[PDB]
RNA sequence: AGAGGGAAACAACCCAGACCGCCAGCUAAGGUCCCAAAGUCAUGGUUAAGUGGGAAACGAUGUGGGAAGGCCCAGACAGCC
RNA sequence: GAUGUCGGCUCAUCACAUCCUGGGGCUGAAGUAGGUCCCAAGGGUAUGGCUGUUCGCCAUUUAAAGUGGUACGCGAGCUGG
RNA sequence: GCUGAAAGCAUCUAAGCACGAAACUUGCCCCGAGAUGAGUUCUCCCUGACCCUUUAAGGGUCCUGAAGGAACGUUGAAGA
């Protein structure tokens, strides 16, 4: 099934008459508006771009306008596609709300993560420190090791060291759905899901089962 | 050669229809229909078969006997058809066929269904046994190697899918 | 008085078409490495690509002699430690078709900056229709 | 089964059978016998 | 203290001893499908293992060739009663 | 006219002659649990006491506490027993 | 394992057919058209003169300056 571009309320808790507390993460899902429809015929797959949100009128370009008056639609904060499985019909023009999840039981959420900016080893890949003492010598924190000797004679791609860590592409896989509030465009899910307060989310029924 | 080198007499009630190398027969049990090697081409004649090794291979006397074996099979296959029976040893083992489906309770924690294929009946004259009848001998002898594969005869009290013929040999459990 | 050499700029290609069905795989591209590089012209300079276009049709349908359906192996390094790929010769066939016939003439063709130049000129399709009818490319009947 | 790299008949009923490029010995009376070149 | 050609690369192996020049020819070792100069050469065989393109004792109804031998239409060998 | 040499730490990576998990054959395989061999390298594969120790012994765990290569991997990374 | 000859039998194999593992290829997640083989789709913008010369993917002058971009500023759960 297609999904939902959502945006990041923030997380609050739900009681349940039997006394368990949900942590749940509210994403507002407003209107999504298809914008177009893409076939086989002319695009080679099946899928359909939606937008959501508002834009300001004097933020947008003139060929981002052109693209949303060939549908007509006005003007979302950006595009989005779904691939769009065997038997599923949407035309353009057509708003889809987040009622679409009524039946759905679980999700899979998608955002960009929290930029932690240039992180060290130990905080990017759980790397060990060495010891504080013991007559440690400007090496606390650092990596250690990063190959073996002559016979290599190189370090391997892939070698975990320090960068950029966070700010990217996140997916949460099998979130519960707590709560489907049509009337107020809410989604109540179990748990975290990634970025932070007021990041875009794409929330698609769940893959797996 | 020596088994390709008897001719197959194909009786009255069936025919054959060859088409370069694939060849068809139609009976009253049904119709079959199976290419043959390159190796070798088969000759129509009154009713009897005949096969040869056709010149530029060298295996074809081996491929021949094949061919002769093969339609040998088609032509029982299409008149009496082939029948095989198992007969399951083991309490609480019994078989029922519904449709062209086995319900088999061989002691599992879960019934086991085998759908059985296009072409191949079945019956359980009682629980205790299973009689298949099909035309194609190949076919016949897949499926009932598949129902004896749930639970194979064990060597210590004969329990399991035993084809209702063949002999297990059973051994005690050595003591002390 | 020095011997001739042809010039880039006024060498002529022609377009060619051949049909992989049945061919073997080894002895046909022998034959396109001769014709991409210019081997059989009488002004072939080494120094310059005076080959041919060629246009490969059902490279699905290409042939191998013995086993080697199943047991040739297509082996590249993804060039991460332990990263050694492999792939048989009919998983090949069945994943990429025309990988199977480019490989085999790259193997076959110059290394070097007009090797690659060559190779350019090949033109490889799985299926039997291709989009090149505006270039009126010839039967080679090889 | 035995793997061993000569493989011999046991008794009158084992038989001496290639398969796929392997020399195998199956006997239709003592599955002990069963052996394959390895 | 010896270049050149061959052996993928490779002082000591194989061919062969560089006075200089040539956009001439014939050969040696080694080669002649493509990289890469020259036979997708001819005739008769063998191999199915990519053997060729790494290895032993030993194992094996792989297969080719050869010379004998036992038994056999007084019915052998295999199968079946 | 210098290739820093044991062990530990950190960080590894490959091999399979596999310690666990997976698939099997045989069993002097009733079951449970094993023995042995074949296939399999995807992932996993202790914390302490003593000793500079590798190792080993011991205590207590674990599905298991694999064997090796990598300048007996790793001092322009640490340590210096 | 089934069928089955070579080898009147037998035989999982030689022709043919079916099963079969955390390995393999997919399926899950991420990057990804500098994939120079540089792909596809949608939308938007620009519709003036004139001279020279060796006359062509030529040079020059005047007029024109779009879509958009960058810069600058206020900044960010983005960031050396
Ligand atoms: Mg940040
Ligand atoms: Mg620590
Ligand atoms: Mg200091
Ligand atoms: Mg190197
Ligand atoms: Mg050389
Ligand atoms: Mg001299
Ligand atoms: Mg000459
Ligand atoms: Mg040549
Ligand atoms: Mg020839
Ligand atoms: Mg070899
Ligand atoms: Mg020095
Ligand atoms: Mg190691
Ligand atoms: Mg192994
Ligand atoms: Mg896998
Ligand atoms: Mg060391
Ligand atoms: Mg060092
Ligand atoms: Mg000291």
């Amino acid at each position: 099934m297609i999904g939902l571009v959502g945006k990041k309320v923030g997380m609050t808790r739900i009681f349940t008459e039997d006394g368990v507390s949900i942590p749940v993460t509210v994403i507002e899902v407003e209107a999504n508006r298809v914008t177009q429809v893409k076939d086989l015929a002319n695009d080679g797959y099946r899928a359909i771009q939606v937008t959501t949100g508002a834009k300001k009128a004097n933020r947008v370009t003139k060929p981002e306008a052109g693209h949303f008056a060939k549908a007509g639609v006005e003007a979302g904060r950006g595009l989005w596609e779904f691939r769009l499985a065997e038997g599923e019909e949407f035309t353009v023009g057509q708003s889809i709300s987040v009622e679409l999840f009524a039946d759905v039981k679980k999700v899979d959420v998608t955002g960009t993560s929290k930029g932690k900016g240039f992180a060290g080893t130990v905080k990017r890949w759980n790397f060990r420190t060495q010891d504080a003492t013991h007559g440690n010598s400007l090496s606390h924190r650092v990596p250690g090791s990063i190959g073996q000797n002559q016979t290599p004679g190189k370090v391997f791609k892939g070698k975990k060291m320090a960068g950029q860590m966070g700010n990217e592409r996140v997916t949460v896989q099998s979130l519960d759905v707590v709560r489907v509030d049509a009337e107020r465009n809410l989604l109540l899910v179990k748990g975290a899901v990634p970025g932070a307060t007021g990041s875009d989310l794409i929330v698609k029924p769940a893959v797996k089962a | 050669s020596r088994v390709a080198k008897a001719p197959v007499v194909v009786p009255a009630g069936v025919d054959v229809k060859i088409n370069g190398q694939v060849i068809t027969i139609k009976g009253k049990n049904g119709e079959l229909t199976r290419t043959l090697n390159d190796a070798v081409e088969v000759k129509h004649a009154d009713n009897t078969l005949t096969f040869g090794p056709r010149d530029g291979y060298a295996d074809g006397w081996a491929q021949a006997g094949t061919a002769r074996a093969l339609l040998n099979s088609m032509v029982i296959g299409v008149t009496e058809g082939f029948t095989k029976k198992l007969q399951l040893v083991g309490v609480g083992y019994r078989a029922a066929v519904k449709g062209n489906v086995i319900n088999l309770s061989l002691g599992f924690s879960h019934p086991v269904d085998h759908q059985l294929p296009a072409g191949i009946t079945a019956e359980c004259p009682t629980q205790t046994e299973i009689v298949l009848k099909g035309a194609d001998k190949q076919v016949i002898g897949q499926v009932a190697a598949d129902l004896r594969a749930y639970r194979r005869p064990e060597p210590y009290k004969g329990k399991g899918v035993r084809y209702a013929d063949e002999v297990v040999r059973t051994k005690e459990a050595k003591k002390k | 008085m020095k011997t001739f050499t042809a010039k880039p700029e006024t060498v002529k290609r022609d377009w060619y078409v051949v049909d992989a069905t049945g061919k073997t795989l080894g002895r046909l591209a022998t034959e396109l490495a001769r014709r991409l590089r210019g081997k059989h012209k009488a002004e072939y300079t080494p120094h310059v690509d005076t080959g041919d276009y060629i246009i490969v049709l059902n490279a699905d349908k290409v042939a191998v002699t013995g086993n080697k359906r199943t047991d040739k192996v297509y082996y590249h390094h993804t060039g991460h430690i332990g990263g050694i790929k492999q792939a048989t010769f009919e998983e090949m066939i069945a994943r990429r078709p025309e990988r199977v016939i480019e490989i085999a003439v790259k193997g076959m063709l110059p290394k070097g900056p007009l090797g690659r130049a060559m190779f350019r000129k090949l033109k490889v399709y799985a299926g039997n229709e291709h989009n090149h009818a505006a270039q009126q490319p010839q039967v080679l009947d090889i | 089964m035995k793997v061993r790299a000569s493989v011999k008949k046991l008794c009158r009923n084992c038989k001496i059978v290639k398969r796929d490029g392997v020399i195998r010995v199956i006997c239709s009376a003592e599955p002990k016998h069963k052996q394959r070149q390895g």
